[PDB]
RNA sequence: ACCUCGGAGCAGAACCCAACCUCCGAGCAGUACAUGCUAAGACUUCACCAGUCAAAGCGAACACUCAAUUGAUCCAAUAACUUGACCAACGGAACAAGUUACCCUAGGGAUAACAGCGCAAUCCUAUUCUAGAGUCCAUAUCAACAAUAGGGUUUACG
RNA sequence: CCGAGCCUGGUGAUAGCUGGUUGUCCAAGAUAGAAUCUUAGUUCAACUUUAAAUUUGCCCACAGAACCCUCUAAAUCCCCUUGUAAAUUUAACUGUUAGUCCAAAGAGGAACAGCUCUUUGGACACUAGGAAAAAACCUUGUAGAGAGAGUAAAAAAUUUAACA
């Protein structure tokens, strides 16, 4: 019995009467690429991807971020070609890409990178950590506007905050140093909230500090609705990831029902939701820049529980599941010894009746 | 080798002039089935032997009533060659608590709420 | 002679069964079913699974290691745009690795 | 031949009876019975089986 | 497996091959080149 | 047929599992019966005769 | 049914007394190999010192 | 015996009956066309 | 086996089996492999390192090991410092 | 001649599946010298005995190839580690061949010969075919390659 | 009754061999194999029985199980629903395995055998009716009484040559 396939065949197109006339392979690298590509395809039949990859909606991921910039490409494309051939007039620059003695600025990379594709693989490497899944449930934004976010460590030393490094709470102890580019008389909000920091409920976070009607780039004048706290990450409980949520205010917003107290050293009221939180103000207020660290547990945390938070400190501890054994059997045919061991608890000496 | 039949889907596949011939409506397909076995489970396979029991056909010509669905059709057509297969039919609906003591199933397939034993006035 | 019985070598666990690590899934002469995801292959191309899971069949796309002479030779001899497929089995995890608890509060 | 299958007043074949497994039939028929159709008995073919 | 619609995607063997002029074509030919220079003849 | 496989499906699972705790309670409720000691002292009728 | 290997016996020149045997070629001279030895936990020097069967 | 043999080897009763009944059956017209004009 | 003995009347114990098992109190019978000490040479170390283990009986071989010997071998003993004591009872068994 | 082990066909697709069957072999060699030590969970040649894979861990590096390539217990040797049988009748008795019609006992139609019976390769007979012999001429006779049936007298087979 | 006299004793020698194995009634109850100085036997497993414990067992929707190989086979394995009520484990042992024929696939013989050897299934060693009598074909099983009733399988066809 035979049953005719639900689909083309993948060798189907191959024409097997001239099979000496046809272009081969000849090496494994062209066998490879052509190999991943096909890979990449939806098939009929079960594939890899169809029970290891993440499933995805139908639905295109919204865009809640900033118009892109316009461009003129005719124009952009005429300089990048002319400054392409004064950098290959020069023979200095020839010979030292020839005698493989030449290298790049990075600083001077990053400048430029930041400006034409930073936003782009910034958002790709945000969905990489979950932040649209959780902050705006899937929803995506540009982050057309970078932010400049770095901690002040002792007095010349700056730790700068990019996309999720590794950031320890004592650097995080005070307020850092925010800056970006913006035009007068717009207003900004800074956000910045802990994703994994909750410790009761799994989907809420914790909001370490929210500034609203940012006057430019003058953070300091802004109005300060919460306070900051330190991250405090429990020992034993992982990394955590805290995220920079910068937005553009379109005219002024009243934070009434957001206020908080200064300070604010009760969870209950330092509980925030993203998602809540932009649903109320998506009409006047657009996510305009995106930064993340993620943070670990440290001797500072200690401090948060017991100075700040009033509150003894939680230890968790990672659990395994326990070993899976199969039902005791009374014969065991051909077992070791140590058999008995595997169904034992205690591991000394019992008696019984005597 | 002698074993197990696949029968084809097309096999079950009434045809307009089966409409019309055995009095059935594909629109409204029957509820309940009225099996009955009329062939011997001897000299058959062990197969349909154990589909007999699971049937409740152990005694012939015991009609057995069941449900018009894939899973019991799926049995039904492993001994259908053994069994006589007519659709259920209500007149007077489905039997109340009142009807359970006044019930007669007919040789035609219809089951009667009341079983008076009186010859028709008409 | 001839007269050897069967090695008794087959599939021992079907597709969707649940299976523990260390439990041998199948059992081949030669390689007619390929390791995939989370399994293991012994000296004998005996198939186990390395993680706790249910197990899957699926057609996947065979890139032959470069060191693997005879079956590189294989693939560079085929017709531009053709792509060799064979059966691989994987076990997908149905735990996770752990769970982080509650032991005090300091 | 063609015409006489077309024709057969009969209303019962050995295709369908074979195929579909009718009172038990397949017990004491052969796996090829189902493509031969009744046509061909061992060795012997025989030209007026419809 | 044979009786599934995916039977076959497996196959190979039949994509990997396993003289005569006919009037239309020229069956063998062999190109001799004689040079008393032996970088001439290998190159050309 | 009436229904087609996904609506008939899971429509008798309670009834299936309630059946199958009947089975369960019967298999599970074999023990021997009790011994009554009226029955013991009854076999001595036996020897019951007139004065 | 030639032997042409032969069964050997190696013994430690750490003095622990761990000797293993190996299989070596009859036409060859005797083997000093440089095998673990779980008295010391290290890799020790072996010399072959009597032949026990011929294979 | 073997399935296929030299002489026509005798079938089974369930088969000869199967056999039997469907047999080729002409149509009969109701009037024969030779007497029809 | 001599299930009278001519002198006392009473059942006999086979010493093959007594100098070839080791049986717990709990019931199971611990024996060694066939075989391990013979031909070393020739066997890999995964195979060496299962003959060298001590493996339980099944069923119809416990059953048939406890009608060769007598009830002096199953009684319970206190050994001081013995490797197996702690096998002599099972823990967890259910059914 | 054969007795153990492995592959292919029968056995077409999970496994398994027999001979007087249809074919080819195996009783090794080579590279290692962590071819070390331990330990979850499984396979298993339809029992058992044996056989096979193996995560993690310790210790080191930065489960060898091979379808088969094998032998149990006791015993002997050995300080110990380990080693020992074409025990090839290969699940192996520590060590034993012929002959009997001078034969004996217990049984066997599971089993031979004669017979009966089955079967018709062989045997036998008549038609079909008309090539060919019969001076000419298939059919007075005779007859090839074959075909179609019957017979149960031989030789065989069961 | 001399290829080794007779008698007594060991001796109730031993016999995997032959024969026999005593009252009533009811219930469950048949055909995978491996090893064997073994194929007239035995042991283990399979099967079968009782008791006990426990929870799934059987049927089976998709999905899924290889290439060198189109006899491109019939069909399995797995398998939720569903129909159903069994199944597994524990305890205690006995017994059966010198099978037949029919249908089907394929081997050996001769595209012979009531032939031999595997596989699937049925029947038989379990009753009754029908094929003439009838272990293996068909009908049909769970058990009594009746001088009631309805049905199942179930009775062979065929008579042939003029001719310009
Ligand atoms: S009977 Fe009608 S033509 Fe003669
Ligand atoms: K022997
Ligand atoms: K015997
Ligand atoms: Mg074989
Ligand atoms: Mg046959
Ligand atoms: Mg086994
Ligand atoms: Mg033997
Ligand atoms: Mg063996
Ligand atoms: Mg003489
Ligand atoms: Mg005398
Ligand atoms: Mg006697
Ligand atoms: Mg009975
Ligand atoms: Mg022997």
């Amino acid at each position: 019995r035979r049953t005719p396939p639900l689909g083309p065949m993948p060798n189907s197109d191959i024409d097997l009467s001239n099979l000496e006339r046809l272009e081969k392979y000849r090496s494994f690298d062209r066998y490879r690429r052509r190999a991943e590509q096909e890979a990449q395809a939806p098939h009929w039949w079960r594939t890899y991807r169809e029970y290891f990859g993440e499933k995805t909606d139908p639905k295109e991921k919204i865009d809640i971020g900033l118009p892109p910039p316009k461009v003129s490409r005719t124009q952009q494309l005429l300089e990048r070609k002319q400054a392409i051939q004064e950098l290959r007039a020069n023979v200095e620059e020839e010979r030292a890409a020839r005698l493989r003695t030449a290298s790049v600025p990075l600083d001077a990379v990053r400048a430029e990178w930041e400006r034409t594709c930073g936003p782009y693989h910034k958002q790709r490497l945000a969905e990489y950590y979950g932040l649209y899944r959780d902050l705006f449930h899937g929803a995506t934004f540009v982050p057309r506007v970078p932010l400049h976010v770095a901690y002040a460590v002792g007095e010349d030393d700056l730790m700068p905050v990019y996309c999720g490094n590794e950031v320890t709470p004592t650097e995080a102890a005070q307020a850092p140093e925010v800056t970006y580019e913006a035009e007068e008389g717009s207003l900004w909000t800074l956000l910045l909230t802990s994703l994994d920091g909750h410790l009761l409920e799994p989907d809420a976070e914790y909001l370490h500090w929210l500034l609203t009607n940012i006057p430019g780039n003058r953070v300091a004048e802004g109005q300060v609705t919460c306070p900051y706290l330190p991250p405090f990450p429990a020992r034993g409980s992982g990394i955590h990831r805290l995220a920079f949520l910068l937005f553009k205010q379109d005219q002024p917003i009243d934070f009434s029902e957001d206020a908080r107290p200064s300070p604010c050293y009760q969870l209950a009221q330092r509980t925030f939701r993203t998602f809540d939180f932009y649903k109320k103000h998506q009409e006047t207020m657009t996510p305009a820049g995106l930064s993340f660290f993620q943070c670990r547990w440290d001797d500072s945390v200690t401090y948060i529980f017991h100075q700040l938070l009033d509150m003894r400190e939680p230890v968790f501890e990672f659990v395994r599941p326990p070993p899976y054994h199969p039902k005791q059997k009374r014969f065991p045919h051909r077992q070791p010894l140590r058999y008995l061991d595997r169904y034992r608890d205690s591991h000394e000496p019992t008696y019984g009746i005597y | 080798k002698f074993t197990r039949s696949r029968i084809p889907e097309k096999v079950f596949q009434a045809s307009p002039e089966d409409h019309e011939k055995y009095g059935g409506d594909p629109q409204n397909p029957h509820k309940l089935h009225i099996v009955t076995r009329i062939k011997s489970t001897r000299r058959r396979p062990y197969w349909e032997k154990d589909i007999i029991k699971m049937l409740g056909l152990e005694k012939a010509h015991t009609p057995q009533v069941h449900k018009n669905i894939p899973s019991v059709n799926a049995k039904l057509k492993v001994v259908k060659h053994l069994i006589r297969i007519k659709p259920l039919k209500l007149p007077q609906g489905l039997p109340a608590e009142e009807n359970m003591s006044n019930t007669c199933l007919k040789s035609t397939g219809e089951l009667v709420v009341q079983w008076h034993l009186k010859p028709v006035e008409q | 002679g001839g007269k050897s019985s069967g090695r008794r070598q087959g599939i021992k666990k079907m597709e969707g069964h649940y299976v523990h690590a260390g439990n041998i899934i199948a059992t081949q002469r030669h390689f007619r079913w390929h390791p995939g995801a989370h399994v293991g292959v012994g000296k004998n191309k005996c198939l186990y699974a390395l993680e706790e899971g249910i197990v899957r069949y699926t057609k996947e796309v065979y890139v032959p290691h470069p060191r693997n002479t005879e079956a590189v030779d294989l693939i560079t001899r085929l017709p531009k745009g053709a792509v060799l497929y064979k059966t691989f089995v994987h076990v997908v995890p149905a735990k996770p690795e752990g769970t982080f608890k509650l032991v005090a509060m300091l | 031949q063609e015409e006489r299958e077309r024709n057969n007043q009969n209303p019962w074949t050995f295709e369908r009876i074979a195929t579909a497994n009718m009172l038990g039939i397949r017990k004491v028929l052969s796996p090829y019975d189902l493509t031969h159709k009744g046509k061909y008995w061992g060795k012997f073919y025989m030209p007026k089986r419809v | 497996y044979k009786t599934k619609p995916t039977h076959g995607i497996g196959k190979y063997k039949h994509l990997i091959k396993a003289n005569l002029g006919t009037d239309y074509e020229y069956g063998v030919l062999n190109i001799h080149l004689t040079a008393y220079d032996m970088t001439l003849a290998e190159s050309y | 047929p009436y229904m087609t496989r996904e609506q008939e499906r899971g429509h008798a699972a309670v009834r299936r599992r309630e059946a199958f705790e009947a089975i369960k309670a019967a298999a599970t409720s074999k023990f021997p019966p009790h011994r009554f000691i009226a029955d013991q002292l009854d076999h001595l009728n036996v020897t019951k005769k007139w004065s | 049914s030639k032997s042409k290997n032969i069964l050997v016996r190696m013994v430690s020149e750490a003095g622990t007394g761990f000797c293993f045997n190996t299989k070596r070629n009859r036409l060859r001279e005797k083997l000093t190999l440089l095998h673990y030895d779980p008295v010391v936990k290290q890799r020790v020097l072996f010399v072959e010192k009597k032949k026990i069967r011929s294979l | 015996s073997k399935a296929v043999t030299r002489h026509r080897r005798v079938m089974h009763f369930q088969r000869q009956k199967l056999m039997a009944v469907t047999e080729y059956i002409p149509p009969k017209p109701a009037i024969h066309p030779s007497c029809l004009p | 086996l001599t299930y009278f003995s001519a002198r006392k009347g009473k059942r006999k114990t086979v010493k093959a089996v007594i100098d070839r098992f080791l049986r717990l109190h709990c019931g199971l019978w611990v024996r060694r492999k066939a075989g391990y000490k013979k031909k070393l040479w020739k066997k890999t170390p995964a195979r060496k390192k299962r003959l060298r283990e001590f493996v339980f009986c099944n069923k119809t071989q416990s059953k048939l090991l406890d009608k060769m010997t007598t009830s002096f071998w199953k009684r319970r003993n206190w050994y001081v410092d013995d490797p197996y004591q702690k096998y002599h009872d099972r823990t967890n068994l259910k059914v």
